[PDB]
């Protein structure tokens, strides 16, 4: 691809003779490293610089007048994936974002699971009703898939969801569009997400990931002492989710675990934070906190659930009350703080 | 009197060539013919031309010109009286500028309200001027930007009509949304090599606007900490980056803002934060901001600065963007 | 070449080309009798052009004496404004001789050079070239500084209008700046009023890092030419260099020790190391000063300084 471009036919002999093969091979490279390289002289070198660097691209001007206005050119500062839920919605202001990872911590019994699963369920509805008209891909890490809640979730679906016509609900192929994968070990969780999900999203058969679980290998595989192999591990993963979910317009939902606090990162009077550290946290977008209080259901008696939203870059940090049911996870209007 | 041709932006080929056949000094070859040159030499007439150029290519300000030059200039206000104060008045132009700090302290709220903050008309103490914002992260959100945009319009509007001026309405009779949102020039670079690449480009985008008084750069360390082995390769290119910075915010009167990250440094089995990418890319920033908690309270640290002293000051986010108190 | 010396004409020129001779040290490099055998030039005209060429082209020995009077009245030693420092430096540093300044980000190199300057400025009322390659100079700051000295605005408008800023970001442009320099004083010898005594390059570091790496050889080579340009700056012209420095610790040694490399450590005559008081005890100003390397005192001497006190 060196070739597509204007230069004298001495600079293409030497960047020849150099094995140079593409514009992200030369942009590799330093200055210093194309004159070892191509024995040019810093005026040439630069100007080579200049040529790659309008190849790659150029020549385009966006301003945020465009962004806020061309709606439909830029899908990804304006559509948002429902929840299921129009509490839920409202907390989140539309719903998650289409691009860049969402966290999802909490401890035992707070309701993860069944969020992962509403969400793989929702994604497949038309645009006017919050979905993206496409699959889902579920990741399993620590225990199996729960097909049995999943079949009564499918059931369950006419009654959920209301707004929507039930002839509509009627030809939703459910069972059919969600892709189930094992992962047994941190190098095949790596290569299942640098090989299968990158097939499953190009050809349009799903716009969703859920890794679930993520710390659940990193727990019983680094130790105290191997702490730089884990944080290139986790860079690893971080970078390659990001760049799919960019490339591919579809959002990255992980669950993470928590461990006790027992504050340089704002977590000062709460019992757990999330874990992994903060080479994990420097990786996500919007970041929730589903938590469950067992110490107030005592009293009232039916379980006491909030989802707390602890950062993001255009949502302030507030939180809501959900309950689980037969349907599904839902809302309780008149909760948000 | 004499210059020597090792000084000089040559390829080596030719500069060999010139040394073996007995050339020394840059005013030998001020008296050569190029026929003549390329005859004795061997080098072709192309390469003799290029050399005689280049060799005639390589003014007088005291620090009296440069303090007044520094009065007229302004500075960019945050909205937070506090870092203003400690900052000397607010970010100064023709310096680099680092933000550093844990996920979720404020960083990407303090770059959005220096853009919007940067067209403030000058009536108002303001410099005027526009924006120019590479995100390398994917976290510039619109709406965000419309708030701020419209609480600092909210801001402004309920000055001039406690100051009952005539110049305030003139000012801000431009001073809408609509402007305001129109000059952000907005870029994303989703890789180390397409961020040079556009930094690159940038001399030539900053020459066709004139009107740009502010570049930020918000996310330098994820693009440099994640698929880069060659830890002597990084170095090179982050000290590269920072010289080009420095020299394009000093030629285009500017001012650059560069957002890191924090990891852990472990000593003395005891964790404290520090700035990411080593020791040596201290030494690259002309002053130094570090957020962090302390309970429950975000505070800014001058941690570094040629000019000030170190100090520390609270502040707090709200619906209207960058505050204090 | 013809008007290189006296004595040379082109048909010469082209005749000693004939027979393989184009440079100087080409013709010094060879033998009367045995050249004049293959094109039978003048004998005794080749030892007399010779002779001239070595008068033209070589260094001339000096007697001691003879120099130990002109440097009697012509080495000066100026003040750097702070008391510590100048006991530490032994009343100051001398001219004709360069001055390095090393320690980590917020050691007090900038601080230091700042107050020099304004001290030779004011104080001693003589010319400061000042070269910046990281944008750590303010007029600000040396407002500040002169503040405290005096009170006079036209005095301190006088002393502010003979400090000469100068702004170099590559390698090149500072060489270029250097040599630039000295032609200005080479051409400046007979005036006295406006020649430049102290010139500052603000971080040699900034502009050499980038050319270090790999397995090249460029990057030595063109610090090497700019550590010649500032010794002959230093000690032909009689000026004060200083300059400033990062530092580095040795990963197999955990040794701090100043960066650029084992090449580096032999360009300065005298070394400063400043470092931060343990953190307790150093919350602002207070730094600690060592004396790195010299070559009038012995080496390891600490002592005092705080940059709070010199506003
Ligand atoms: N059919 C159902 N009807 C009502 N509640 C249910 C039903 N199935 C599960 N639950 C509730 O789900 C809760 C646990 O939710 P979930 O399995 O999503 O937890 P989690 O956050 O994923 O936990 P873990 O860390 O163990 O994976 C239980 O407390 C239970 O009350
Ligand atoms: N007016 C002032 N009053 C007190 N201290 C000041 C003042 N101006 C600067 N300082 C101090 O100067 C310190 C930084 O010193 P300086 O700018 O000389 O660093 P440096 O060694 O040149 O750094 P770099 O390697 O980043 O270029 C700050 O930590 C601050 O405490
Ligand atoms: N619209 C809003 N109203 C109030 N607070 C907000 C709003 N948007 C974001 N915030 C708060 O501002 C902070 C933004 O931090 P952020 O800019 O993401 O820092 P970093 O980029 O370093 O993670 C979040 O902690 C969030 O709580
Ligand atoms: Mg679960
Ligand atoms: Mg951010
Ligand atoms: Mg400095």
């Amino acid at each position: 691809d060196l070739d597509l471009l204007d230069l004298n036919p001495r600079i293409i002999a030497a960047i020849k003779k150099a094995k140079l093969k593409s514009v992200k091979e030369v942009l590799h490279f330093s200055g210093p490293d194309l004159k070892r390289l191509t024995n040019l002289s810093s005026p040439e070198v630069w100007h080579l610089l200049r040529t790659a660097s309008l190849h790659l691209r150029g020549s385009s001007i966006l301003t945020a007048l465009q962004l806020h206005q061309q709606k439909e050119r830029f899908p990804t500062q304006h559509q948002r994936l429902s929840l299921g839920c129009p509490v839920l919605d409202a907390l989140l202001r539309g719903g998650l974002p289409l691009d860049g990872i969402t966290e999802l911590a909490g401890r035992s019994s707070a309701g993860k699971t069944q969020l992962a699963l509403q969400l793989c369920l929702a994604v497949q509805f038309p645009r006017q009703h919050g979905g993206l008209e496409a699959g889902a891909v579920y990741i399993c890490t620590e225990d199996a898939f729960p097909h049995k809640r999943l079949q009564q979730l499918m059931a369950q679906q006419p009654r959920l969801r209301t707004d929507v016509p039930g002839e509509l609900l009627q030809k939703l192929r459910f069972g059919s569009q969600i892709f189930i994968e094992h992962v047994a070990d941190v190098d095949t969780l790596l290569e299942c997400v640098n090989k299968k999900v990158p097939v499953l999203l190009s050809r349009g058969m799903a716009r969703l990931v859920v890794i679930d679980s993520v710390a659940a290998p990193f727990r019983c595989e680094f130790d105290s002492q191997a702490s730089a192999p884990r944080a290139r591990h986790l860079q690893s993963l971080g970078a390659t989710l990001r760049e799919l979910s960019s490339a591919f317009q579809s959002p990255v939902l992980c669950i993470n675990q928590v461990t006790e606090a027992m504050g340089p990162l704002g977590f000062w009077d709460e019992r757990v934070s999330p874990a992994l550290g903060i080479t994990w946290a420097n990786q996500l977008l919007v970041r929730l906190l589903a938590d469950r209080l067992r110490e107030e259901e005592a009293a009232l008696g039916c379980p006491a659930r909030t989802l707390r939203v602890l950062s993001a870059p255009h949502l302030p940090p507030s939180s809501c009350s959900y309950t689980i049911s037969a349907e599904g996870v839902r809302g309780t209007p008149g909760t948000q703080s | 009197m004499q210059r020597d041709l090792v000084s000089f932006p040559l390829s080596p080929a030719v500069r060999v060539k010139l040394v073996s056949a007995g050339f020394q000094t840059a005013e030998e070859l001020l008296e050569v013919k190029p026929s003549e040159l390329s005859k004795e030499v061997g080098i072709s007439k192309a390469e003799a031309l290029e050399t005689l150029q280049i060799i005639r290519r390589e003014k007088k300000c005291t620090a009296l010109e440069l303090l007044e030059q520094e009065h007229t200039q302004g500075f960019i206000i945050t909205f937070c009286s506090a870092l203003d104060d400690i900052l000397g008045g607010g970010v100064p132009l023709m310096k680099t500028t680092e933000i550093c700090g844990a996920p979720g302290v404020g960083k990407t709220q303090l770059c959005m309200q220096l853009a919007v903050d940067v067209q403030i008309p000058e009536c108002f103490g303001g410099v005027a001027g526009e924006a120019v914002f590479i995100d390398t992260e994917g976290s510039f959100m619109v709406d965000r930007v419309v708030d701020l945009a419209t609480a600092c319009i909210q801001h402004l509007q309920l000055i001039a009509e406690k100051h009952k001026g005539e110049e305030h309405r003139k000012a801000l009779e431009d001073f809408t949304l609509d402007n305001i949102l129109s000059h952000i020039y907005y870029f994303r670079c989703r890789d180390y090599t397409e961020l040079l690449a556009q930094v690159y480009l940038l001399p030539d985008f900053l020459s066709e606007h004139s009107k740009v008084r502010l570049v930020i750069v918000d996310g330098i360390a994820f693009p440099f900490r994640h698929d880069l082995d060659d830890l002597s390769l990084r170095t090179r290119l982050l000290n590269g980056l920072a010289q080009q910075m420095i020299s394009l915010a000093n030629n285009h009167r500017l001012a650059v803002i560069l957002t890191n990250q924090m990891t852990t440094k472990i000593d003395r089995n005891q964790a404290l934060l520090v700035p990411a990418l080593g020791e040596s890319w201290g030494h690259a920033a002309t002053i130094r901001l570090i957020f962090h908690w302390d309970r429950k309270q975000r505070l800014a640290t001058l941690y570094k600065s040629p000019s000030q002293k170190e100090c520390t000051v609270l502040f707090q986010i709200k619906p209207q963007g960058f505050r204090d108190t | 070449r013809v008007g290189l010396c006296p004595g040379l004409t082109e048909e010469m020129i082209q005749l000693l080309r004939s027979h393989r001779i184009k440079t100087v040290v080409d013709l010094v490099s060879a033998d009367l009798e045995e050249v004049a055998q293959k094109c039978g030039l003048s004998y005794k005209a080749l030892v007399a052009l010779r002779r001239v060429l070595l008068a033209q082209f070589s260094a001339f020995p000096v007697n001691g004496a003879d120099l130990y009077e002109e440097l009697k009245t012509s080495t000066a030693i100026l003040s750097t404004g702070i008391g510590s420092l100048d006991k530490l430096l032994d009343a100051g540093l001398y001219t004709g001789e360069v001055t390095e300044i090393v320690g980590g980000p917020g050691s007090g190199k900038t601080q230091v050079c700042l107050c020099m300057a304004a001290n030779v400025a004011h104080g001693l009322q003589q010319n400061v070239l000042y070269v910046d390659s990281n944008g750590g100079l303010t007029a600000s700051r040396l407002l500040q500084l002169l503040q405290a000295k005096t009170q006079d605005e036209e005095e301190q408008a006088e002393a502010l209008r003979r400090i000469q800023v100068v702004h170099a970001f590559d390698i090149f442009q500072m060489l270029d700046v250097l040599q630039e320099l000295r032609g200005t004083v080479a051409q400046q010898v007979t005036g006295s009023s406006g020649t430049v005594k102290v010139v500052v390059v603000d971080s040699v570091t900034a502009v050499v890092s980038p050319l270090l790496g790999g397995q090249q050889r460029e990057g030595l080579a063109l610090m090497m030419q700019l550590a010649r340009e500032l010794k002959t700056l230093a000690r032909d012209l009689g000026m004060a260099v200083v300059v400033t420095n990062h530092i580095t610790r040795d990963r197999d040694s955990g040794r701090l020790k100043p960066a650029l490399g084992r090449s580096w450590s032999f360009v300065p005559s005298t070394r400063i190391l400043l470092d931060t008081i343990e953190g307790a005890g150093a919350s602002g100003g207070r730094r600690m000063a060592c004396l790195a390397k010299s070559s009038r005192q012995p080496t390891g001497f600490q002592e005092m300084v705080d940059i709070g006190t010199w506003g």
